[PDB]
């Protein structure tokens, strides 16, 4: 219901030509659902997670069936990244294997010591200029 | 309220006729609704079957009295085995009804519409001329079976004429009867007798009878003579066997208990037309039997465990109880009860409860079950919740105080509401004891009803006998040999979440080598002939429905099992050469791999004939196996290839059941309004049955691609069992077209119960079956194609470049081995890295496009460009493999990318690759020259 | 203690029963106090002794001479050690059915002690001695204190309506506290039909139950009408408010409210506190449970039409009994604890009476040989009794029950109704003919219950008779790092764990054998356990040293070890319930071990080695794969076909580490015996071809489970008896054997 709720919000266009077909009002230009912690919404008591499903139904398939007519709604100019932590972190639980397909993953580290060193380095030497 | 009376207010022209006060006084909304109301239940009170139909419907089917054909679609519903009416050419007289199979019953009396005009009045004396139209026919039909009765060396084709001349229920009843009536007269013949055995005639009357039968069923048959033939054995063979017990046991009287324990039934058609002639009896319980056309439907083969059942439900019913069977999944449970219920010939409907039915919806049912007395069956009654099973304990104490109260028109409160009840009522509950999803019964309603374990069916007199009546001579031999195999295959393979050795895979087994025994039949005859062998139809089958769910290392075991059970013959996979080469040309359309055998994408394409056949044989699928294993792709395929081969259309929804809420999947009824409003399958499934685009006409295929968790895929026990209908809280009924398969693609079935696995024919997807090189091929035929003309060139030559790098001993599969051998945050999926690295490789061509038009002059040249892919590919690879990991995982694959491969690299010995970029003109260039040492403002700094 | 005793368990009265007597004691007049000795009895096992240890004669285990030497701390009891060991008909005091009766005289006292204190000090010696008769010598320090026949209320049936019109005010409700299994809402049907009273039966739920509910308690304030609310422990809300409402109505008088619910925690406790509570069990004992049997059924039922209708419903109620109360003994007892109840009772009178109205048309004085025996047998064990029973074995025990009972030959005069209860005792069939004259015979029935009554050997109370005392004196007893921890377990259980098992060679020839595949099956699966939980202890070991980082699965892991809860993970083969991480680690170990051994003996030999070898089904991952597996081999070997084949067990394939429970073989027939268990050393497993033949009468299918819990069954043994033997007594003991 958020990301619904976020589509009426922004993509108001749920025009159907031939087909419906999900736009925002913005033409031209594209669109990306920054999901933060993805991977904190919690599994049902059978071990899946209802959001996570709509997300694959929604990328594999390239669109969902909205409630109002039972519907196959198509995304146009729509796409999703997601923003989640290692699962040992507590709190945190794994995605299931056919979600993690449709998406590649990439592991940002804490900046190393000398990293740091020149990132706040260059940072305190623009402050200390006062 | 108003809203409503304004969109009904507005129909038809003799729709509004119905207390038409309302109409003109609208065009006071309490008093006008609650008329309205009114005589929708005085309808409903007229005939008690308008309790089974909908409100709307009713009203139209009112609105519709000078059309009757339109009216043809709610008698499958309102009836057992009615599904058509037949009229006269004026449409005016009624003659008589039509089953669904194409079996009519003409009544003895016909009723004119003209001479009875009212809906109501003429639909209760057609019910009435129908149950005395069986009546009489089923005397008639006891008088001709006396004939054989009391002779010896019937005929054949007298006994035939006799089967084909009347209906099946009334065949199966005029044997028992007549069966019945012998041993009866032979037993009080015998009396005190110290050595008199004339049973010897009867027990040899059925065997010769038998004899004619098997007979009969060896030769071409037509389609309802073979159904009434293997009914007939059916129930034959457990007289045999029920007369060679009293035989052996030496039963003198007819009052012996060893006589009065089973069922036995007593015809005397001398008493009036109240329909009392048949007085079906178990142990001290009198039945009569309540003449409905069933039509024609399957029959159990009675068997030790459905005796007791038997037993256990009459002696229930004799005190008014209710039944519950309970036990394991698949042991005959519904369809022992409904057997039990079509043996006394009454109106039995199955429910599929689950926990939206709300207490309105309960007391809706029984008040339906009181007005008609039919019975009930209310599957997974436990998956109800506690307080509401609680709260059905009164409506079950209150329907039993009514049968109770018969024992001193009786009426029982019901929903505040004083409803007529009928002696014919019977309550059935079965559940499924230490079951996921299920909740536990109050005392209070566990002490409203009886019940029996149903844990262990006799599966060996089950097979031996659905043989014997298939033709299988040596049927004895053939079920002795399978269930000791099943049992065996049950203990020997490794456990895994969706096998299933029970009686349902058994029953799918055994209906299978009917079917291939019929098509060999045909096959002989394309080119009596009763020398085939058994052994090898009976492997057949096995390896058409055991096999198809088997995992690589349990398909040894079976097969070591079935050649030690069945030693010196084997099966071979037919070619099905004709759905072969079709696929092989939608695979080539569709830029997948195809094989054949040992080829390469041969084990995809057994997969996908598997799935063929298991969509011949069940109507519910289910496909389990590792993600990116070619699930979907192999249904899509078949699909495609099935529209061409056979020229029906295939359309299929893909649903994914856990996205969204199932009251949103099913449907949900308001407790205020009590209005229905169709979830997503439920609309899917209407718009199938109301084939008003030729939806009847299509292969429909309803896919619910997701995960199988004991809530929903419950709800759909009664579609993908036999009973291939559809329960709804409103207590509608949705029959699930023949063209329709209901489809389940899963990873796994471990959050799932038996009863569901029992049912949907497995088909295990192994990680094996989709081979690297085939997601390989299938890329670079992709990119050989689809531009992302010019565009399509830069991707051609690409892919002609990388074509080496891509071998199934390739680099990248050496570097994803590698990966796989390492340390990720997550999981490594092979799709996974597969689809990034292919993503990356389609934005190094789009790199190659953007740098050949921005130097219109100089194009981009060959030597160049392999130069910049083959860096680029392996840049991608290191990126796709490792991005997911630690630093050093990054230079361990980096190492081995190094050592491993041809592709020049960047030459420094301590600064990994991943620290290099590929520059568009083809080298090697570090990342530690794009960035700035930039000085920050002095301001807005962080 | 009758008020608190109509609503608590039937475990807890003998405790409280103890708690009285303590106050009566400390509210005497002169007699001493005794505040060692209950000190002591409350309290022995705490008392801790290295190796002061010794026995005497060998007359002592070592659980009785730790007692006995703990004991000794008590001043009297200076000269236990010294006394026991110089006396000898203490022997056959020791082992004596019923010691409770007479207790030698050992303590030593300066002045003779008041007969309450003979009473506490033999309490001390049973305590010490025959903590199974613990209870029973209870029982007579409670009867030596309050008097005889002070609970002896308790077995009577509860009298509903004295204590409804007279002990419960109109606002405290009634609650009727049930165990599954048990409803009260019959019974209080049937009060306020023989009061004559109108009443509201409700059950409680679906949102109308509470609207409903409401109206009909506010009715009967004004009116007197009683109201019932079933199953009322589904809203503990509207339960909370229904409190708030009823404890200020001033209702009419003898009106009364009835609350159904089960004993479940989610209960208020403010209602509890509120209302009177009453709780329903099965009765204990038999005698009590046919004067609650005789209670319920009316007295115009019986005595109706023939007179051998009473004597009928007396074995209806005798069959009940019995098989109500061997559910108490369910390992050895019925396999599964059933749910035999009242529904059961009435459906089997509702039989009996239709059956022997249909044989016996108004005429009275029907012959015994003329009742229709095998209806009822075949109703009691295929549609009433045996609907609820899902084995074949708990079916041939009810079966054997009912053939034994409902006969002609109970009419007799020396008919039994047990065959022996003392070995010399049989109780007899009481010769009556109207129903008082058997209710007074079960009145008679003596206090000394044993379960050889039942069929069930003499010594099946020892374990729960302990059990429940050692509970009794902790319920009186309770009326008056972790991370260095863990290091040092993990340490232990990965030394103690053997390294990783070598998997078998996979030949041409190898792999066609059925019995090398199934061992290669099962060493593969024993390798990725050990390999699972030796990562997993490793990792353990390496977290509890601090340098490793901590993740969910670890944490855990972790969270359910330190309690000494078996990881589910670790949790692959069938295991017997709820053992300790400690337990199953050993088990888990001498599985391995064998595995090793296994892997050895295949490794000398590629098949030769693997026919002649002995396995223990108790380690194995599943049994039933290595009887399939041998059937497999034996059926290959020859021509044989895997059906035509039939198991022959002789006791001397090679199979080892199986006991008989309560049987001892001379050579390979079976003789009943009192021993709980009897090993079976190298049992041989013999398949020949079947012959289509019927067993001889000595020969019994006795079941082989694979732990103590008889849950699992693995295969069934045709074992032959040896002379003047009934393979009826065989079935009724309950002989069974067990893999572990
Ligand atoms: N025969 C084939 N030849 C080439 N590629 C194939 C073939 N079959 C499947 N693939 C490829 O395999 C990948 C995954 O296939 P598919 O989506 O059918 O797997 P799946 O197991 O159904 O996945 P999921 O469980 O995530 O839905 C796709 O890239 C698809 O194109
Ligand atoms: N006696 C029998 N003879 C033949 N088939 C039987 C018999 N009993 C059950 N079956 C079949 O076994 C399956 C059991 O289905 P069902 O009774 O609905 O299962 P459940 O016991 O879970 O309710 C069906 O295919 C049914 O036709
Ligand atoms: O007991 V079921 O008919 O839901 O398999």
């Amino acid at each position: 219901e958020l990301l619904l709720k976020t589509f009426d919000h922004y993509c108001e266009y749920r025009r159907t030509p031939n087909g419906v077909v999900l736009a925002p009002v913005q033409l031209g230009k594209w669109l990306v659902l920054f999901c933060d912690e993805i991977n904190l919404p919690d599994m049902d008591k059978y071990g899946t997670q209802r959001v996570i499903s709509f997300i694959r139904q929604m990328v594999e398939h390239g669109g969902f069936y909205r409630t109002s007519d039972q519907t196959w709604v198509k995304l146009e100019r729509i796409q999703f990244v997601g923003a989640c932590n290692p699962p040992t972190d507590p709190g945190r639980k794994p995605l299931s294997h056919r979600f993690l397909r449709h998406v590649p993953v990439v592991y940002v580290d804490y900046p190393g010591p000398a990293s740091l060193t020149q990132i706040y380095g260059t940072f305190n030497r623009a402050m200390l200029r006062l | 309220r108003w809203v409503y009376l304004e969109g009904i207010f507005t129909g038809s022209a003799d729709i509004k006729h119905l207390l038409p006060v309302e109409t003109q006084r609208f065009q006071l909304l309490g008093k006008i609704q609650k008329a309205l109301g009114e005589y929708l239940e005085r309808e409903r009170s007229s005939f008690p079957r308008f309790y089974f139909v909908g409100d709307e419907d009713l009203l139209e089917i009112i609105g519709n009295s000078k059309n009757v054909a339109k009216l043809q679609k709610h008698f499958k519903k309102m009836f057992a085995g009615v599904s058509s009416i037949i009229l006269n050419e004026d449409n005016s007289v009624v003659l008589g009804i039509s089953s669904r199979e194409g079996e009519e019953v003409m009544f003895k009396t016909p009723v004119s519409i003209t001479e009875h005009p009212k809906i109501n009045e003429w639909l209760t004396l057609v019910e009435k001329e129908m149950r005395v139209t069986l009546a009489k026919l089923l005397a008639e039909s006891v008088t001709e079976v006396e004939i054989f009765g009391k002779a010896t060396s019937i005929d054949p084709n007298t006994y035939i004429t006799w089967i084909d001349k009347y209906q099946a229920q009334l065949v199966v009843l005029s044997a028992q009867i007549a069966w019945s009536e012998n041993v009866e007269t032979a037993l009080s013949s015998m009396g005190g007798g110290g050595d008199a055995a004339p049973l010897h005639s009867v027990l040899s009357n059925v065997e010769v009878t038998l004899n004619v039968l098997a007979d009969s069923v060896l030769m071409e048959q037509p389609p309802l003579r073979r159904r009434k033939l293997e009914h007939l054995i059916t129930e034959l063979v457990h007289q045999r066997d029920v007369t060679r017990s009293l035989i052996k046991s030496k039963i003198d009287n007819a009052k012996s208990f060893e006589w009065l324990s089973q069922m036995r039934f007593y015809f005397d058609p001398k008493q009036t037309d109240v329909l009392q002639q048949l007085s079906i009896q178990m142990a001290n319980a009198k039945f009569n039997y309540g003449f409905e056309y069933l039509g024609v439907q399957d029959k159990l083969v009675q068997t030790p465990l459905t005796d007791r059942c038997y037993l256990t439900m009459t002696q229930a019913l004799e005190a008014r109880l209710g039944g519950s069977p309970f036990g394991p999944a698949g042991t005959g449970k519904t369809e022992s009860v409904k057997a039990l219920g079509h043996q006394l010939g009454r109106f039995v409907l199955v429910f599929n409860c689950d926990e939206t039915f709300d207490f309105q919806a309960m007391g809706r049912i029984f008040v339906g079950l009181c007005q008609v007395g039919a019975w009930g069956c209310f599957d997974e009654f436990n998956r109800l919740e506690e307080r509401m099973l609680s709260a059905v304990s009164q409506q079950v104490q209150c329907i039993q105080e009514a049968l109770r109260e018969h024992s001193n028109p009786i009426t029982c409160e019901l929903l505040n509401k004083q409803v007529k009840v009928s002696p014919d009522m019977a309550i059935f509950i079965t559940m499924n004891p230490g079951y996921a999803g299920r909740s536990n019964l109050p005392d209070n309603l566990k002490k409203l009803f009886r019940s029996l374990a149903m844990t262990k069916p006799d599966r060996q007199l089950i097979a031996q006998v659905m043989l014997y009546s298939q033709g299988f001579r040596t049927a004895e031999v053939l079920a002795n040999k399978i269930v000791p195999f099943f049992k065996l295959c049950d203990e020997q393979l490794s456990s895994q979440s969706h096998y299933d050795f029970g009686l349902r895979a058994l029953k799918s087994v055994l209906v299978s080598a009917g079917n291939v025994k019929r098509e060999r039949i045909q096959k002989i005859k394309r080119e009596i002939a009763e020398n085939l062998p058994e052994q090898e139809i009976l492997i057949q089958s096995v390896c058409e429905t055991m096999v198809p769910k088997l995992v690589a290392e349990d398909i040894p075991l079976l097969f070591s099992l079935l050649s030690d059970v069945f030693p010196g013959v084997q099966y071979h996979r037919g070619e099905m050469t004709a759905l072969r080469e079709e696929l092989k040309k939608v695979c080539q359309e569709m830029y997948l791999t195809y094989g054949d055998g040992e080829e390469v994408g041969g084990m995809w394409v057994e997969k996908v004939l598997q799935l063929y056949q298991i969509t011949q044989i069940n109507h519910g699928l289910m496909m389990v196996g590792p993600s990116g294993s070619g699930k979907s792709m192999a249904w899509r395929v078949l699909l495609k290839a099935l529209e061409r081969l056979e020229g029906v259309e295939g359309v299929a929804h893909i649903i994914d059941p856990k996205a969204i809420s199932k009251d949103h999947l099913y449907g949900t009824l308001d407790p205020n309004t009590r209005e229905w409003t169709d979830g997503l399958f439920t609309h899917v499934l209407r718009k199938i049955i109301d084939s008003v685009r030729g939806e009847l006409q299509k292969r429909q295929w309803i896919v619910f691609d997701g995960d199988v968790d004991p809530e929903w895929v419950e709800n759909l026990n009664s579609v993908l069992d036999d009973n291939k209908l559809l329960t709804l809280p409103n207590g509608e009924r949705l029959s699930l077209p023949p063209n329709v398969r209901i489809m389940f693609e899963v990873q796994d079935l471990k959050y799932a119960t038996l009863a569901t696995v029992s049912r949907c024919g497995m088909v295990w997807f192994s990680e094996d079956v989709l081979s690297t090189d085939m997601i390989f091929n299938n890329f670079l035929a992709r990119l050989r194609s689809i531009p992302l003309s010019p565009m399509l060139q830069i991707q051609r030559d690409a892919a002609t470049i990388m074509q080496p790098y891509f071998t199934s001993n390739g680099l990248v599969t050496k570097a994803l081995e590698h990966a796989f051998q390492l340390e990720h945050i997550m999981d490594l999926t092979r799709l996974r890295c597969l689809g990034s690295l292919f993503s990356m490789l389609h934005q190094a061509c789009r790199n190659v496009a953007q740098y050949n038009a921005n130097h219109p002059d100089f194009p981009m040249q060959i030597e160049q460009l392999e130069r910049y892919i083959q860096r680029y590919l392996v840049y991608a690879i290191l990126w796709s493999l490792s991005g997911d990991s630690r630093l050093k995982m990054r230079a361990e694959l980096g190492e081995y990318i190094r050592r491993i491969t041809t592709v020049p690299l960047p030459t420094a010995p301590n600064i990994p690759i991943i620290d290099y970029e590929v520059s568009i003109s083809g080298e090697w260039s570090p990342w530690q020259a794009k960035v700035p040492q930039i000085e920050v403002e002095t301001h807005k700094v962080a | 203690f009758n008020r608190v005793a109509r609503g608590m368990l039937h475990q807890d009265h003998i405790t409280f029963a103890m708690l009285l007597a303590r106050i009566k004691l400390k509210g005497t007049v002169g007699e001493p106090t005794y505040d060692a000795e209950f000190q002591h009895f409350l309290r022995g096992n705490e008392i801790v002794l290295s190796a002061g240890s010794t026995p005497r004669i060998q007359g002592l285990t070592v659980e009785q001479a730790e007692a006995v030497v703990r004991l000794s701390c008590l001043p009297a009891f200076k000269d236990l050690i010294a006394k026991v060991q110089a006396d000898e008909q203490f022997g056959i005091w020791l082992d004596s059915s019923s010691p409770e009766q007479t207790v030698p005289y050992l303590w030593s006292e300066e002045t003779p002690a008041t007969p309450i204190g003979q009473a506490i000090h033999r309490l001390l010696l049973i305590q010490a001695f025959r903590p199974d008769r613990l209870l029973a010598m209870a029982h007579m320090f409670v009867s030596t204190n309050l008097g005889e026949s002070f609970m002896s209320i308790m077995e009577q049936p509860l009298d509903l309506t004295h204590i409804v019109g007279t002990e419960v005010k109109p606002n405290t409700p009634v609650l009727m506290c049930s165990v599954p299994g048990y409803d009260a809402s019959g019974h209080v049907e049937d009060l306020a039909a023989e009061q004559n009273t109108q009443i509201t039966s409700i059950a409680i739920g679906s949102a109308e139950g509470f609207n409903q509910a409401d109206k009909a308690i506010n009715t009967a304030v004004k009116s007197g009408r009683w109201v019932m609310l079933k199953n009322v422990h589904l809203a503990p809300g509207w339960l909370m408010q229904l409190e708030k409402k009823l404890h200020s109505l001033q209702p009419h008088a003898c009106f009364r409210l009835f609350l159904t619910m089960e004993i479940n925690p989610k209960v208020p406790v403010n209602l509890l506190r509120a209302g009177r509570i009453f709780v329903f069990e099965p009765p204990p004992g038999v005698k009590a449970n046919m004067l609650r049997t005789f209670s319920s059924i009316p007295v115009s039922r019986i005595c109706k039409s023939p007179n051998e209708r009473a004597r009928l419903y007396f074995l209806l109620a005798w069959f009940h009994a019995i098989i109500q109360e061997r559910l108490r003994y369910a390992p050895l007892g019925w396999s599964k604890k059933y749910e035999f109840g009242e529904s059961d009772l009435r459906s089997a009178c509702d039989t009996v009476d239709t059956w022997l109205d249909d044989t016996a048309k108004g005429r009275q004085n029907i012959s015994p040989d003329k009742i229709p025996w095998s209806a009822l047998k075949t109703l009691m064990a295929q549609s009433i009794y045996g609907g609820r029973v899902d084995n074949e074995f708990d079916q041939r025990l009810l079966n054997t029950f009912l053939e034994r009972l409902f006969t002609t030959r109970s009419f007799d005069s020396e008919f039994k109704l047990a065959c022996k209860v003392d070995g010399h005792k049989d109780i007899q069939m009481p010769d009556g003919i109207r129903r008082e004259e058997f209710v007074q015979w079960v009145e008679l029935l003596p206090d000394t219950q044993t379960p050889s009554w039942l069929g069930l050997p003499n010594n099946a109370e020892r374990v729960l008779l302990t059990t429940q005392g050692v509970d009794m004196i902790s319920k009186m007893l309770k009326m008056q790092a972790w991370m260095r921890t863990l290091h040092t377990t993990a340490s232990n259980w990965l030394h103690l764990i053997p390294q990783t098992l070598s998997h078998l060679k996979r030949t041409v020839e190898n792999i066609k054998d059925p019995l090398f595949r199934f061992f290669e099956r099962e060493v593969k699966m024993g390798a990725k356990l050990l390999q699972d939980v030796r990562q997993d202890l490793a990792d353990v070991v390496q977290v509890c040293e601090g340098k490793k980082k901590q993740t969910n699965y670890l944490r855990t892991l972790i969270n359910e070890l330190v309690k000494g809860i078996l990881p589910r993970s670790w949790s692959h083969y069938t295991v017997p319930a709820g053992m300790t991480v400690i337990q199953w680690v050993s088990d888990f170990s001498e599985r391995i071990k064998q595995l090793q051994n296994i892997s050895l003996a295949a490794a000398s030999g590629g098949a030769k080695e693997l026919k002649n070898i002995h396995v223990c089904l108790g380690g194995l991952f599943v049994p039933e794969a290595y009887i399939t597996a041998t059937r497999q081999y034996v059926a290959q070997a020859n021509s044989w076909s895997l059906e035509e084949l039939c198991l022959e067990v002789n006791v001397t394939f090679g199979v080892t580490g199986l006991k008989l429970q309560g049987a001892t073989c001379n050579n390979n027939k079976l003789s009943l015996s009192n021993a709980i268990s009897t090993a079976l050393p190298l049992t041989q497993l013999r398949w020949v071809k079947q012959t289509n033949t019927e067993k001889k009468a000595s020969v019994v299918t006795l079941p082989v489970y694979l732990n103590f819990t008889r849950a699992d069954l693995i295969f069934t043994v045709d074992f032959e008896i040896a002379t003047k033997e009934d393979p009826r007594s065989f079935y009724e003991r309950g002989v069974a054997v067990l893999c572990t």
